[PDB]
RNA sequence: AUACACAUUUUUUGGCAGGACGGGAAGAGGAGACGUCGCGACCCUCGCAGAGUCGUUCUUGACUUGGUCGCUUGAUGUUUCUUCUUCCCGUUC
């Protein structure tokens, strides 16, 4: 049914098939939207980091939220961490968690459902809080709430994407940080024979003529025998 | 019916003054007299001016060490 | 194998000549020839084929065709072609 | 020392290789000769619309440079 | 004997701007020959100034349909031809 | 004979300026040292572009192959 | 899930790339099913 | 020495096509081929890539200064099909 | 290299050009006799006959299978 | 004349290198009250990621040993 | 290193295209292994139409690694 | 029987005679990108497994009905369809720059069934009907011209503008 | 069973700078050189062989040395100068 399906036309080398997710080109963009160099492979993932909180990404923004090149960026990254999250559970029904995903957005997210007991109500589309919930109501008719919502919305709309599915694969996520630093510390001689396996598991078989089918389990006188004439045979013909 | 090597020696004893053409460069070409040189053809050249002919004007540049890349065509003036 | 040709238009080019024989005679097999080596046109083409049958099959059915006009004689080459 | 031999040890790599001419490579290096030419699998190319190629062999000389996985 | 004297060369010649540079692990900024530049701290080097670069931002410069902008990047493993070298400087 | 390596190496210690063959860039500074290959080592580097000042450099290492021509200044 | 085993016999381990291949073969066989219960669904 | 300087030097006596770096053709009998790639061409036609030709006699070109060459095809039997 | 012997090859010129032919042979210097080659240029358009070809190494971009 | 060779292959881990000295006292007083002597000693790590070693050796390592690091290691 | 066989050219008249698109006359003096060329009698002819007698008999110097190639005006 | 991509991996592939290259289709059957000769190809399909690496596809001998079923392939110049039972062309043919095509000795009945050649934008330069039953029908060569002035040469005779001006007439 | 591949000819460089789309035709206010390879033909020309000879043996080693006219609106680069409307046929939403 199936003879033509191929994993590695899915999955990239570095991916491992889901065990980790390729992030050294996101810094290179992504830390090129920077216009520098003091950003690092690791001080990218740290920044990656704060997508797993439901409130950092929001009031602690790498850079302006914005932006264009920031928001452009995200946009790539959002939906790179969606199809790999897809990719690697195909068994959950895709468009049951997309809907979920969006029901969430539409319910909550745009609701208020960032509240903080001193500042009020902040609104993703004006990144501005808000006194009450009152207040807040009659700022979404508003013509700038209006603009914004109308101008930004697929941003907003990436961006909590990129937050919930990161969320998602919290294990993923850190697998792959532990690798960076592993890799990192390793030698020459050292990250080259890492590369070759992950090389070898990329280009294996899925199925080795190897395998196993119905194995299941349930649930002292040493210088005497010299001695005694043994150091040359002896024979009796 | 000479090698240019020694072409150049006799550029250098006679102290003539001397006009470079450069590798693909037509605007400017350099002229000074030629006290030394080396195997690789860099020349030291002497009261060297730099000629952009695009009536000529050129920069006085004093004492110059050209690298022999440059170097297209050697002549006397 | 291969087989001798004559009697056509050489107003035709070369290289659409040789294109024009190769798409005809590959309905019966194989055309192994690249390229006419006579370089003179006037009909005379060679047509080499990996199989026997295939020039035999070619000689009998596309004798007197009407090829860019005139009706092209068809025989059997009096040498062997130098890549078979 | 000879940083070509560093090269030498990067076989089945992945790489993105800018050259002199700014066309970019993208594949995985089979091996690299010491002229530093690099031949190259599974490799999109974009010459300054990406074409796909099953190997490409580059002349060193061509290589404006390379860029490594950060895991290395 | 040979070898000696060739790092000695090396060491007191212009290369000690690039040898400083590994030993310090200090940043240097190289102009090359596509018109881009690599500030970057210098992991390894060879006589052909072919190198290995760490913590890459490379800046450039393109025209658009109006004023000049700069454009920049960061790379952060970077092995680099010797060709491509105009200049190497080294700065505070 | 006097060689233009011994010309180079009297002119070590002294302020030059460079002229490469793209002559997009001049650069003048002090001398520090000049390898077999000529390879230029300047130091307090000041760049003139057009003739103009660029910018100060500082120290400054020039490939070879660049060069046009040094100057003394 | 440990043990790998569902009710009493404890099945081999397998490699990840087979465990996502055949994910991804029950993901279109999956397909087909979710097709032809559709279809089913339109002819009774 | 490479084995395609061995062609050309089979290639002597011949009538070869030239087209150098800058773009021109020249079309001739070649007199002589250096290990260098330095040919001596007889009786030359000459295209430039403005579309103009000329006729010379004699033509020597560097062996740097030249793209590529076309021989004739007499010598693709052999022996470097070794 | 050597595997590529016999091959139909794509080779991209300094200047751009793009030749095709059979690799019967190559040298250090990585020039490369081509039998039967053709050129292109624009990608077909402007595709001429050239025949056995030698291209010079210093010349030669990359090949391709 | 004895043949050179390296015997440092350990490179600290940022998140380790980032803790203060009181930091490291505290962390050792915690694993069972490592006490050091001599000048120099690294920080004590607390995981074995911390420690750069491929993929392969990790998988095995755990396998190998199960659970936290002791104060020793 | 190989020396050019030039000897053929010896004290004949030749016209050298060079780079840049430049073209001198003159007659073949001397040469070396590295196809650097002394010509006498030099004249450059200028994109234009004019020609300057550069080195009637002062003779020039031509590095071989600009030199284009070079045409036989005679036989 | 079915042209399929384990056929499509082990036939006798090499390169044309004209230097056209290609990979060929046999397992046991029908092939492609070279000699699809002679196995009995009932319906093209599976031409994915070709990957574009085709210049040329000779699948004269075998009993094709119609031409469709051809994914894109920017390669493909020629198809040599010969001894085969095509009664029907696409339309959506559309494979850009096929520049020839062989329909002889095929079952061709109608004008009308022609008109799909007339997609062929500007590369169907060769088109050789000859050995179908609608050459026999009135004003055939006419009303190929008229309907796909694409080609240049028609049953390997060429067109000529006199024959275009008629096909104007009527 | 027993060192080297950065100083002139190659790789360490003289390089850098309903709406849209196509096509084809008509009507109104893209064309001129200079080359290089093609559709037709009133033409030329008329035939089996990289070619031509020999030594030795059932197959090899040596030695010499389409062209022309139209296009009745064929295809293509250097190089100077200065679009609209209508109808038809394809793609996309």
């Amino acid at each position: 049914r199936a003879r033509d399906l191929d994993l590695n036309e899915i999955f990239t080398r570095d991916e491992q098939y889901g065990e980790y997710m390729e992030l050294e080109q996101f810094h290179s963009l992504w830390l090129n939207v920077i216009k520098r160099g003091d950003c690092s492979l690791l001080q990218f993932l740290d920044i990656l980091e704060l997508f797993l909180d439901d409130e950092k990404y929001l009031l602690t923004p790498p850079m302006d939220r914005k932006n264009d090149r920031y928001m452009a960026f995200l946009l790539k990254l959002s939906k790179y961490v969606e199809t790999f999250f897809f990719k690697s559970y195909a068994l959950l029904d895709a468009a049951a968690v997309e809907n979920l995903i969006k029901s969430d957005f539409e319910h909550s997210y745009c609701r208020g459902s960032l509240r903080s007991e001193a500042k009020g109500i902040y609104c993703p589309f004006c990144s501005r809080w808000f006194k009450t919930s009152s207040v807040f109501e009659s700022h979404l008719v508003g013509k700038i709430h209006k603009k914004n919502e109308s101008k930004r919305r697929n941003f907003v709309y990436s961006e909590y994407k990129l937050h919930r599915y990161l969320k998602y694969l919290n294990d993923e996520f850190s697998r792959t940080r532990s690798f960076v630093e592993r890799k990192l510390a390793f030698t020459a001689n050292e990250r080259m024979a890492e590369m070759d396996i992950l090389t070898q598991k990329y280009e294996a078989p899925a199925y080795d003529s190897t395998e196993k089918e119905g194995a299941e389990q349930v649930d002292m006188p040493y210088w005497l025998y010299k001695l005694h004439g043994l150091d040359r045979e002896y024979r009796c013909e | 019916m000479v090698p240019p090597i020694n072409c150049i020696f006799n550029f250098l004893q006679q102290q003539t003054p001397v006009t470079i053409w450069l590798f693909e460069q037509i605007g400017i070409r350099i002229k000074g007299k030629i006290v030394g040189f080396d195997e690789f053809m860099n020349v030291v050249i002497d009261e060297a001016v730099e000629i952009p002919v695009n009536v000529e004007k050129g920069t006085p540049l004093g004492k110059i060490l050209l690298k022999g890349d440059n170097i297209t065509l050697i002549t006397s003036a | 194998n291969t087989l001798y040709v004559s009697q056509l238009n050489e107003k035709i080019n070369m290289q659409r000549l040789r294109v024009n024989l190769f798409l005809l005679f590959a309905t019966f097999g194989e055309v192994l020839k690249v390229s006419m080596n006579f370089k003179k046109q006037r009909g005379q083409a060679f047509i080499t084929m990996r199989t026997i049958d295939q020039a035999s099959l070619a000689q009998i059915s596309l004798n007197g065709e009407r090829f860019f006009g005139k009706p092209l004689k068809v025989e059997f080459s009096k040498s062997e072609t130098k890549t078979l | 020392m000879k940083l070509v031999n560093f090269l030498k040890k990067l076989r089945n790599e992945q790489v993105t290789i800018e050259l002199k001419n700014g066309t970019t490579v993208w594949g995985t290096l089979q091996s690299v000769s010491p002229q530093m030419n690099a031949i190259l699998t599974d490799v999109k190319l974009t010459l300054p619309n990406i074409a796909s190629l099953q190997y490409i062999n580059i002349r060193g000389n061509t290589i404006r440079q390379i860029i490594l996985p950060d895991s290395l | 004997e040979l070898e000696e004297l060739e790092e000695f060369e090396f060491k007191h010649g212009p290369m000690s701007l690039i040898n400083d540079a590994m030993v310090t692990r200090t940043p240097v900024i190289i102009s090359l020959r596509n018109n881009h530049k690599i500030i970057a701290r210098v992991k390894a080097f060879d006589r052909h100034c072919n190198m290995v670069l760490e913590n890459v931002k490379e800046l450039w410069t393109e025209k658009k349909g109006k004023n000049v902008i700069n454009r920049e990047r960061f790379i952060s493993k970077l092995f680099l031809r010797g060709d491509s070298v105009i200049v190497v400087l080294k700065t505070p | 004979p006097v060689n233009p390596k011994p010309f180079l190496k009297g002119l070590v210690n002294h302020r030059v300026g460079v002229k490469l063959k793209f002559n997009s860039t001049e650069y003048r500074g002090t001398l520090v040292s000049t390898d077999n290959y000529f390879n230029l080592q300047l130091n307090e580097a000041e760049e003139f572009v057009a003739g103009v000042s660029h910018g100060t450099l500082g120290e400054i290492f020039i490939r070879c192959n660049n060069v046009l021509y040094i100057r003394e200044l | 899930i440990a043990e790998n085993k569902i009710y009493k016999f404890k099945k081999v381990k397998r490699k990840r790339k087979q465990i996502i291949l055949q994910q991804h073969e029950i993901n279109i066989f999956l397909r087909d099913y979710q097709e032809k219960q559709q279809t089913f669904n339109k002819i009774n | 020495n490479g084995i395609p300087v061995k062609l050309l030097n089979e290639a002597q006596g011949h009538i070869v096509s030239l087209e150098l770096t800058t773009g021109a053709t020249y079309r001739g009998k070649l007199v002589e081929s250096e290990d260098s790639m330095n040919v001596q061409l007889r009786d030359v036609i000459a295209t430039e890539p403005q579309g103009a030709v000329t006729h010379m006699d004699q033509i020597f070109v560097r062996g740097s200064q030249i793209k590529f060459i076309v021989v004739p095809d007499l010598l693709k039997n052999a022996p470097l099909f070794k | 290299l050597a595997n590529l012997i016999d091959y139909k090859l794509r080779v991209l010129t300094q200047d751009g050009r793009v030749y095709i032919g059979q690799l019967m042979a190559f040298d250090k210097h990585m020039n490369l006799v081509l039998n039967e080659c053709i050129e292109e240029r624009v990608p077909k358009v402007e595709k001429r006959v050239l025949g056995l070809t030698i291209l010079r190494g210093e010349q030669i971009l990359s090949t391709v299978v | 004349e004895l043949e050179p060779f390296q015997k440092n292959f350990y490179i600290e881990s940022e998140t380790v290198s980032s803790m203060s000295e009181m930091e490291v006292e505290e962390l050792r007083l915690s694993l069972d009250n490592i006490k050091i002597k001599g000048t120099g000693c690294p920080k004590p790590v607390t995981k074995w990621s911390q420690l750069g070693l491929s993929t392969d050796t990790m998988v095995l390592i755990t396998k190998l040993h199960f659970g936290s690091l002791t104060p020793i290691q | 290193v190989s020396t050019p066989e030039l000897k053929k050219y010896m004290d004949k008249k030749i016209l050298l295209n060079i780079n840049g698109s430049r073209k001198v006359a003159g007659i073949l003096r001397g040469y070396d292994i590295f196809l650097n060329v002394v010509l006498d009698d030099a004249m450059e002819i200028n994109g234009e139409d004019p020609a300057n007698n550069h080195q009637l008999g002062l003779q020039t110097v031509i590095r071989g690694n600009s030199i284009i190639s070079l045409e036989a005006l005679d036989a | 029987m079915k042209f399929t991509p384990s056929i499509v991996i082990d036939a006798p592939q090499y390169y044309v005679d004209h230097f056209n290259g290609k990979y060929n289709v046999d397992k046991c059957v029908i092939l492609r990108d070279l000699q699809l000769e002679t196995d009995s190809e009932s319906m093209p399909s599976s031409l994915k497994h070709l990957t574009k690496p085709t210049h040329i596809l000779d699948l004269t001998n075998n009993d094709l009905i119609m031409i469709p079923d051809l994914s894109r392939r920017d390669d493909i110049h020629t198809l040599l369809l010969g001894r085969n039972n095509i009664v029907e062309v696409d339309g959506r043919l559309l494979p850009m720059n096929v520049q020839n095509l062989t329909l002889s000795n095929n079952s061709i009945r109608r004008f009308e069934d022609l008109q799909r050649l007339r997609r062929a934008p500007r590369t169907l330069k060769n088109l050789t009907l000859i050995g179908n039953q609608v050459c026999h029908l009135a004003n055939y060569r006419e009303h190929v011209l008229r309907l796909v002035p694409h080609l240049e040469t028609l049953d390997f005779q060429n067109v000529t503008a006199e024959e275009r001006k008629s096909a104007m007439s009527f």
